[PDB]
């Protein structure tokens, strides 16, 4: 039923072509990326507190006062992976970013659905490119349109009596 | 001379240049090729 | 005191030089009519 | 204690128990081979190599036995459809029995090596510590690999001392095991040339013998020994896994595209043979040649071998299955019984119409008929109220040439439409759908299943290589980084060279 | 025979058991429909 | 000892603004060309001869609709090298044939290899464990399965994703209509890993920022952290209690937490890659056989599963003629599946 | 519904085999001294 | 004989050789000119 | 450790752990074989791919 | 082709002006390294 | 049998929630 | 720091803008001319608005042969 909702939504609002959903994707793709990033960087710089035969997780004790990884070493790594000023050396700023990126993106995703609720839809570039004579030169937007038309004509196949699906 | 033109002026002018060029790109969405007309 | 041409200089220009060129090209495209 | 994902690390410093674990693994694999062959023999129907070959029956190991010259059963049949043949000991059953016995012997050897793990052989004579000289071990194993590879090519494949290998005509009609001469010219590198396979094993074998001798006699450069951590058995794990995933990707590719080593009578046709209408073209060539030689249309189509028509059917295309559509292809469309013959559609004006065939991408496809110039002439409408091209309006008929329905013409519109629906799949067959309670839904062949498993495993083994490569090169920090690691090593501006203390500014 | 000194104790703590059972059960809840088909 | 190799090694590994390393010899040219190829194609290059599409700013497309499109289906899986037998050294024809697609895909592939080698190289030099490289195996599994394995199992590169925003959207919808890819449990695990990863990103960031110790006088709390400080900047004990009481469970081990953050999205992407390897062969989770047997026999039986297949059937019939022009599909109006009125 | 008859055994073993493996490991951890 | 695609192959082979050759020549040269300074 | 008849015979084959040739040794020759192997793989790939098309080499079931 | 010259004419005049404005500081950098 | 199977797995998951929460390894402060 | 001059120092310096008040506009104008002269079309083989179709043709010039693709496009371009 979730997938049904998504496909029909695409047919009626062209959500893929809506910048708020695109922001949403940036939020979740980026949130996953930054999750893997932060996970890998902290894990990469754990201070040796255990033997080869035991899990490194026993190197941290719940409620210990000392930090369990070396952020300066993590920064020294990531700053060299890209460049120095592209990497965080402030943990508070780093974690704020981790909070803000997916949260803001998902806010925009929520707003996409909440504003397509009132039929302000994704960008429509159907037949936007025209040649000298006036022949329509299709773009990938028009191919998206053909897919959307397939969903539109088929959905709720017995529900429509009149030519326009107005809600 | 390394420091004569203040950075805030460079940022403001550079930023304004970005707005103008992107603004031109948006204008072009409504005229000529890709305008649907 | 500071060097002028560096690896950093090359990396910056490999991006900067075509970017400005491309932007001028796309600027010109905005006046093309069918 | 050791976390669950590390339990097998107790073997790193224990060569004897590593050999034991390897022996147990080998025993499990050979046991699987034996079991699988026996299961397949218990289920396989050998009565029809034409319309019910092994690849229609979900057979996975049977084609591998057949590929290398094992084609007969102790019960008297052979996969080519012969009766009264004596395969000797090396029938399908004999091969299965050998693997089971090998499994057992390997299991016993594992037990011995587990218990008697503390052999003087496994200890360094100078330190008394467990040690394996991996560089020399490689030379020994490479030399043996070369010998076996050469012998397989020089004796088995050539038929000089051995059965040869499966070969066939370009349309997979007359396949059999034959001796194959090596091809020494540039065509030896043609994947469809079996002589290339023979030449490969001869030549690569010799190179393996030579390089093996080199690796026994010449020690690794200090610089390579240090860089690749040749004292650490896990370096070998990393690089071996790499070689294995390369090999896994290659067998996936050759299975999917086809080669001399993935014959269509053993694994089924390829999707690409449908994409390019490979069998339809040959069928048409033969029909045209028969007509040119003066045969009637009935005689021309009746001269088409059942087996050739069957390849020209989408149900045998390996790109038509599903991930959870389990079992033999027979479980979907049924056990093929007979070709119905070639369906020829005509409108009331008598012009020949051709049904648009289903591409592999499409789970379902409309029925549309065109003339020889591709102009639409008839179809099966969805909405009826504005239909122009219905079979009823156009007076579409169907006549059959060759097969069961040879000489018959059908004019009843629902009957004609029913045949047109079958024609989107290519040539039309009669199936037994009752014996296996077939559900009518296409399944892939062993070609499809082999390709899936191997491409997936190959990809996963890439992660394995990366993981064990990391473990090898970063062993010193496996439990964590230096607690006394100086900020100067990781901050900027202290050393001219990253991580080299001698380059301090 | 003398003991093998390479032998090591093995562990799975309670949290790992819970995490493991969750993985298994949820994987079963997911794949079961496809197994039944 | 101090030969040309060692001298070259010194220079490659200099602490400079943009680290180079041995991996940089592979990384920088391949990454630069992949990006350069994309920008070049989307600015200037058509898809008229391969797809019948305009695809560049020059032709009137915008940022969302430009693409470097795949070669025509008749190209098969040709590497389509500039000096190859298709283009024969002619740069213009090469562009018209979709040569930029294989150029970008292949340089992109060797670029990602170089980037992951860079991750290994830097980690070794700085003396950290190479978990970042390991996590990057997920983006590699995705790029390889989707941009290489998928089209390689299909008829040609044509059906690989085209390098563009809208073109990628088309790829999504194609996968829905043809593969019913939403029904695939490997895609579903991918979704769980991505959304679970984004969840973990948000929740961990927010938790740290809301369990901070007061280590300064500022109401803006960012300045009250020193990179070299020994102490944790936030309370794990307070964080743990909060979550235990809110959700029922909480992290108590910081090392497990951060490893779990690697594990979740990395594993998810890997699972999605396995699904796509299957789709390379049309080995789909398309149907539930039990559902189909019931529905065929019982015209009153309907589920959301059957509803979605009808949508797929519409997608296929309506998009195929323009999306697959090499097939020369002509579907007369009357054969097109449509519900009432629409 | 006409489901695959091996679906039940497949599901059951898929759950039981690894669940049991974890239970074996957990319990023998608990019973260790310290 | 040398088919057009075999010639194309040689051309691609030489172009890659030239690209790699020049790259390493330039990097070796720069490495020798701008050496790192170490303590004796 | 336990000596056996077979262990004694094989002793020499597992006695040189850690033994290396000095410096770069045969690395240059290794590099050449690696280079040639790369060219070999490129050739067979391009033949299979129909990017390299040779006389008398018809990459198809029909040859 | 004449447009190739017309298009690259601003580029070459810009590169030359940059050299003239940096040559005293470029010769100084190269002589310091050698 | 399928409904039973699905409901069984679900029930086992709910039971697991209960034990994971109320019979967890209690977090203990140390250093 | 890694040794190179700070970007902030550079982009605020007179000598930078003496140089770049020339190089930046020149490159921009070069790009403009690449399009305005129509050279961009011919370099990349991108149809002009009047060169997608022949006057009476309403069929897309799709490449259908792998090894005669180059000649096919040439044939298509002749037909314009
Ligand atoms: C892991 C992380 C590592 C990082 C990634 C590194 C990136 C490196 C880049 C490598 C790129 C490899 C390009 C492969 C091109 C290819 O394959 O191109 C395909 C060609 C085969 O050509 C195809 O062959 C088909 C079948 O033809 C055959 O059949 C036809 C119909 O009957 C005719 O008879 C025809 O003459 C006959 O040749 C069609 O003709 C197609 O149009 C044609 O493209 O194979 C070949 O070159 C070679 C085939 C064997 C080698 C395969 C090894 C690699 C591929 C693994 C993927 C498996 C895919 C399975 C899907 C799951
Ligand atoms: C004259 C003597 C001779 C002859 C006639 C042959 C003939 C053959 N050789 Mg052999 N070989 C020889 C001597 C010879 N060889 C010698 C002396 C050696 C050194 C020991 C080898 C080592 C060798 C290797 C390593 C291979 C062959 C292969 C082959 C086959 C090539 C056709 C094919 O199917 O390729 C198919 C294989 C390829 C086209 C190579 C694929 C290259 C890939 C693309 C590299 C990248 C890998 C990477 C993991 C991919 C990831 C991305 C991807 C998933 C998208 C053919 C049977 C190949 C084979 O076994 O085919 C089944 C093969 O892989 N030979
Ligand atoms: C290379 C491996 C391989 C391949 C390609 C085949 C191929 C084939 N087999 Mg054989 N077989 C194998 C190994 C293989 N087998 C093994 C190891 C056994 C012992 C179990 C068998 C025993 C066997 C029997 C008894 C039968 C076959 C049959 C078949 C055919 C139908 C296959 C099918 O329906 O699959 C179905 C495939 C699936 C449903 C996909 C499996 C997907 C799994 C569940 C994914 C798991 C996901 C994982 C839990 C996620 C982890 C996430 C976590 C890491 C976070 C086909 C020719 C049938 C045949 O027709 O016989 C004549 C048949 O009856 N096979
Ligand atoms: C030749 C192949 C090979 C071999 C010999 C090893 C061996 C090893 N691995 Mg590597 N690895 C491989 C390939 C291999 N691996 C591949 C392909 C991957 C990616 C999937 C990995 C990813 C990997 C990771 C992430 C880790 C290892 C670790 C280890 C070590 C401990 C393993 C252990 O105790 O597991 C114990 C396993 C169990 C108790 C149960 C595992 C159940 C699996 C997941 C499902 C059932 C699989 C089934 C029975 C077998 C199917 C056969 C299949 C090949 C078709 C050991 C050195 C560990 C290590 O480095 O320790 C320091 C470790 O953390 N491996
Ligand atoms: C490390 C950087 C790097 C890497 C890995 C690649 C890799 C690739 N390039 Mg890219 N390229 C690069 C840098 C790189 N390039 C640079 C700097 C430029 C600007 C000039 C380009 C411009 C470029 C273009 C225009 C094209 C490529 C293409 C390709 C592909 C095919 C290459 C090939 O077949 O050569 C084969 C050559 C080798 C593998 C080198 C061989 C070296 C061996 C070991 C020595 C033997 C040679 C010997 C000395 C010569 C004797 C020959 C004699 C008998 C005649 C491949 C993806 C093609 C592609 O993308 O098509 C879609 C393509 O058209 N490249
Ligand atoms: C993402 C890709 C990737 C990454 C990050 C690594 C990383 C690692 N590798 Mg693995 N490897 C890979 C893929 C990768 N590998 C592939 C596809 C193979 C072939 C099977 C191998 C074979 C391999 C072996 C045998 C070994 C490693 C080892 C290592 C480690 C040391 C670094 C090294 O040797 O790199 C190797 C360098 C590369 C992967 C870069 C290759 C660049 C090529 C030559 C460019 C070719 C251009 C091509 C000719 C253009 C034509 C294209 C054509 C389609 C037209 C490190 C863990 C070593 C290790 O484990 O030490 C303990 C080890 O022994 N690798
Ligand atoms: C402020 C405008 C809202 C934009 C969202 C960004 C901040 C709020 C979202 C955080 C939610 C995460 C959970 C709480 C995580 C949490 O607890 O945060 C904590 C973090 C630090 O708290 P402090 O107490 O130090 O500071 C906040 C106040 O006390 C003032 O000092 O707060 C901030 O950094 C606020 C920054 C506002 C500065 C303006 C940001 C504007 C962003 C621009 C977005 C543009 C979108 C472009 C798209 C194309
Ligand atoms: C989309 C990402 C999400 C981030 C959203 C947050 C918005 C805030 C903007 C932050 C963006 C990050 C940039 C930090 C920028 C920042 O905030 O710091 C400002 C920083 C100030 O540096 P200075 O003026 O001190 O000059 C640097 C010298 O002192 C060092 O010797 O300037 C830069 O680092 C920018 C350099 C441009 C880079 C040109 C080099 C290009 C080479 C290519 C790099 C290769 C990468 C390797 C992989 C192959
Ligand atoms: C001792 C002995 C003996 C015997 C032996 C035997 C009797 C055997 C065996 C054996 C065997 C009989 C075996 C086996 C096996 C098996 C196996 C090893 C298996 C497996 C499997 C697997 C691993 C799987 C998997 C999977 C699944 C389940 C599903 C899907 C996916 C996959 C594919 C992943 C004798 C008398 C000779 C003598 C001396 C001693
Ligand atoms: C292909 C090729 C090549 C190469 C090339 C290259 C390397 C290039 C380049 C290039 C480039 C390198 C370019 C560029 C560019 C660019 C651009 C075009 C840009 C832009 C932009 C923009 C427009 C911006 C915007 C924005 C953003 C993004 C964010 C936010 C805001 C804004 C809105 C500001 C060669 C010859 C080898 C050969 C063959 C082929
Ligand atoms: C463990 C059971 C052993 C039974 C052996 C029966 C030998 S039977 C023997 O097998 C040969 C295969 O090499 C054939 O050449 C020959 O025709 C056949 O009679
Ligand atoms: C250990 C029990 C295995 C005994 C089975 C050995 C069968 S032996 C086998 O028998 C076939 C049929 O009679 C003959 O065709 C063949 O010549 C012979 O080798
Ligand atoms: C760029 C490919 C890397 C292959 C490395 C092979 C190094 S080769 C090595 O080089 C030394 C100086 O560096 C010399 O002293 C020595 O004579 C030479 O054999
Ligand atoms: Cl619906
Ligand atoms: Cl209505
Ligand atoms: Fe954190
Ligand atoms: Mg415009």
């Amino acid at each position: 039923g979730t997938f049904n909702f998504m496909i029909v939504f695409q047919a009626e609002h062209n959500i893929l072509m809506h910048p708020f959903h695109q922001l949403g994707v940036a939020g979740v793709f980026g949130g996953a990326l930054f999750c893997a990033m932060h996970g890998s960087l902290v894990t990469s710089s754990l201070i040796r507190e255990t033997t080869e035969t035991e899990s490194a997780n026993y190197g941290y004790k719940f409620g210990q006062e000392e930090e369990t990884y070396n952020i300066v070493a993590a920064h020294g790594y990531f700053g060299r992976l890209i460049f120095q000023y592209a990497s965080f050396n402030n943990s508070r700023s780093l974690h704020f970013f981790l909070a803000a990126w997916p949260v803001v993106g998902v806010w925009f995703a929520a707003l996409g659905i909440s504003t397509m609720a009132f039929n302000l839809n994704g960008f429509n570039f159907n037949h936007s490119v025209i040649d000298a004579k006036g022949n329509v030169i299709n773009t990938w937007a028009d191919i998206i349109n053909r897919a959307n038309l397939g969903m539109e004509v088929m959905h709720e196949r017995n529900a429509h009596n009149f030519p326009l699906d107005l809600a | 001379e390394g420091g004569r033109i203040p950075l805030w002026i460079v940022a403001t002018v550079a930023g304004m240049g970005v707005i103008v060029i992107v603004g031109l790109f948006f204008y072009g969405a409504y005229a000529g090729l890709g305008s649907s007309l | 005191s500071y060097p002028i041409f560096t690896v950093r200089w090359v990396a910056v220009h490999t991006l900067a030089v075509p970017t400005i060129f491309f932007l001028g090209a796309i600027a010109a495209m905005q006046f093309i009519q069918r | 204690g050791l976390p669950w994902y590390r339990v097998h690390t107790v073997l790193i410093n224990d060569p004897g128990r590593l050999i034991a674990a390897h022996l147990m693994h080998t025993a499990l694999v050979a046991g699987w081979a034996g079991s699988m062959a026996l299961y397949e023999l218990a289920t396989f129907d050998p009565s029809d190599p034409v319309l019910n070959p092994m690849w229609r029956q979900g057979m996975f190991v049977l084609p591998f036995m057949a590929r290398l010259g094992v084609t007969g059963s102790w019960s008297g049949w052979s996969i080519t459809g012969e009766t009264g043949i004596d395969p000797g000991f090396w029938s399908f059953e004999g091969v299965a029995l050998a693997h089971i016995v090998l499994s057992g012997l390997l299991f016993l050897a594992a037990c011995w090596h587990w218990v008697y793990w503390d052999l003087e052989l496994f200890r360094d004579p100078r330190t008394g510590e467990p040690a394996l000289d991996l560089p020399k071990m490689f030379g020994i194993h490479l030399f043996l690999a070369g010998l076996l590879c050469f012998g397989f090519g020089a004796f088995h494949l050539t038929g000089l001392f051995g059965p040869g290998m499966w070969v066939s005509d370009p349309y997979g009609l007359t396949g059999s095991v034959q001796p194959v001469a090596p091809e020494w010219g540039p065509d030896g590198f043609n994947p469809y040339n079996p002589g290339g396979v023979v030449a490969h094993h001869i030549a690569a074998g010799i190179v393996g013998i030579i390089a093996g001798l080199f690796h026994i006699l010449v020690r690794p450069p200090q610089r390579l020994y240090k860089a690749l951590r040749m004292g650490n058995i896990e370096t070998v794990l990393s690089s071996s896994i790499a070689a294995v995933f390369f090999a896994a990707f290659v067998v996936a590719g050759t299975m999917w595209y086809g080669s001399a080593t993935t014959p269509i009578e053993l694994f089924g046709p390829t999707r690409y043979q449908w994409d390019s209408s490979y069998f339809q073209q040959e069928i048409n060539r033969r029909v045209q040649a028969s007509l040119a030689s003066g045969a009637t249309l009935e005689e021309a189509w009746s001269a088409i071998p059942e087996k050739l028509a069957f390849y020209d059917y989408i149900g045998n295309n390996p790109a038509k299955g599903g991930l959870f559509r389990t079992g033999p292809m027979n479980k979907g469309d049924g056990i093929a019984q007979a070709w119905k013959g070639h369906a020829v559609f005509r409108n009331k004006e008598g012009e020949e119409l051709f049904v648009r065939r289903m591409p592999a991408f499409f789970e379902s496809f409309p029925v549309i008929l065109t003339d020889k110039n591709g102009v639409v002439k008839a179809d099966i409408p969805f909405r009826r109220a504005e239909s122009k091209y219905s079979f009823e309006q156009q007076g579409v008929t169907v006549s059959f040439y060759g097969g069961e329905l040879n000489g018959q013409t059908f004019t009843d519109p629902p009957t004609v439409k029913s045949y047109a629906r079958k024609a989107i799949f290519g040539e039309i067959f009669e199936f037994d759908t009752e014996t296996l309670n077939s559900d009518g839904i296409f399944r892939t062949s062993p070609r499809g299943w082999f390709t899936f498993a191997h491409a997936v495993f190959a990809l996963l083994f890439f992660f394995g290589h990366i993981w064990h490569g990391a473990r090898t090169l970063f062993r010193d920090v496996f439990s964590g980084i230096d607690p006394e690691l100086s900020p100067e090593q990781v901050e900027w501006g202290f050393y001219q060279k990253v991580g080299d203390v001698t380059t301090r500014k | 025979m003398e003991p093998n000194p390479n032998r090591q104790p093995v562990e799975l703590n309670r949290t790992s058991l819970y995490l493991g059972l969750l993985l298994i059960l949820v994987l079963a809840l997911l794949f079961s429909s496809y197994f039944f088909n | 000892e101090r030969g040309w190799f060692d001298i070259l090694d010194d220079w490659l590994k200099r602490d400079r603004f943009v680290f180079v390393g041995w991996s940089g010899i592979l990384l920088f040219p391949c990454a630069y060309l992949a990006l350069g190829g994309w920008l070049t194609g989307t600015t200037f290059v058509t898809s008229w001869y391969t797809h019948g599409l305009a695809s560049s700013y020059l032709e009137g497309c915008n940022f969302l609709t430009v693409a470097v499109s795949t070669p025509a289906n008749s190209m098969g899986h040709s590497l389509l090298l500039l000096w190859g037998p298709e283009a024969q050294g002619d740069f213009t024809r090469w562009c018209q044939l979709g040569g930029l697609w294989t150029f970008i895909a292949l340089h992109g592939a060797f670029g990602l290899i170089g980037f992951m080698l860079r991750q290994f190289e830097i980690a070794r030099l700085v003396g950290v464990r190479p978990y970042n490289a390991i996590a990057f195996s997920a983006p590699i599994a995705v790029f390889v399965s989707v941009f290489l394995i998928y089209p390689l199992g299909q008829s040609s590169w044509f059906f690989a994703p085209s390098f563009g925003v809208a073109a990628i959207f088309r790829f999504l919808l194609f996968f829905q209509g043809f593969h019913n890819w939403t029904l695939n449990p490997f895609h579903m695990m991918g979704v769980a890993g991505v959304l679970g990863g984004a969840l973990l990103c948000a929740i961990h960031g927010a938790t740290v920022e809301n369990t901070l110790f007061q280590d300064g006088e500022g109401a803006s709390t960012f300045r009250a952290f020193n990179p070299t400080q020994a102490e944790e900047t936030y309370s794990m004990v307070t964080a743990n209690r909060f979550w235990s009481q809110i959700f029922g469970i909480a992290f108590s081990n910081k090392r497990w937490l951060h490893f779990f953050m690697l594990f979740v999205p990395v594993t998810g992407l890997w699972m999605s890659a396995i699904g796509v390897v299957g789709l390379a062969l049309n080995l789909r989770s398309y149907d539930f056989i039990s559902q189909e047997i019931r529905a065929a026999e019982d015209p009153e039986f309907e589920t959301f599963y059957t509803k979605n297949l009808l949508l797929n059937e519409g997608i296929r019939a309506w998009m195929a003629p323009q999306d697959q022009p090499h097939e020369n599909f002509v579907f007369p109006e009357e054969v097109l599946p449509r519900g009432n009125a629409l | 519904m006409e489901v695959n008859q091996l679906g039940l055994i497949a599901t059951a073993l898929f759950v039981l085999v690894p669940s049991v493996f974890l239970i074996i490991l957990y319990v023998q951890t608990e019973s260790q001294q310290k | 004989t040398i088919t057009p695609s075999l010639k194309g192959f040689f051309i691609g082979l030489l172009s890659g050789a030239v690209v790699l050759g020049l790259t390493f020549a330039v990097l070796i040269a720069i490495s020798q000119i701008d050496k790192v300074q170490r303590s004796l | 450790a336990r000596r056996t008849w077979l262990g004694d015979i094989l002793r020499p084959l597992n006695s040189e752990y850690g033994k290396v040739a000095p410096g770069w040794g045969t690395t240059p020759l290794m590099a050449v074989f690696m280079g040639l192997f790369l060219v070999f793989l490129l050739i067979i790939l391009e033949i299979y791919n129909s990017t390299l098309i040779l006389d008398g080499v018809n990459v198809s079931w029909k040859a | 082709d004449w447009r190739v010259l017309v298009v690259l004419l601003p580029v070459l005049l810009a590169a030359g002006w940059a050299v003239r404005n940096i040559l005293p500081y470029a010769v100084k950098q190269v002589q310091k390294l050698l | 049998m399928e409904t039973i199977t699905y409901v069984f797995i679900f029930a086992c998951i709910i039971a697991l929630f209960f034990f994971a929460i109320f019979f967890r390894e209690p977090p203990r402060i140390t250093k | 720091t890694t040794g190179e001059r700070p970007f902030s120092d550079i982009i605020t310096s007179v000598r930078y803008w003496v140089i770049h008040s020339i190089t930046i506009p020149a490159l921009f104008i070069a790009g403009w001319l690449f399009v305005s002269t129509g050279l961009a079309y011919d370099v990349f083989g991108t149809p002009r608005p009047d060169s997608y179709y022949a006057q009476e043709q309403r069929s897309i010039p799709l490449v259908t042969d792998r090894f005669e693709a180059k000649q096919q496009v040439e044939t298509f371009l002749e037909q314009l």
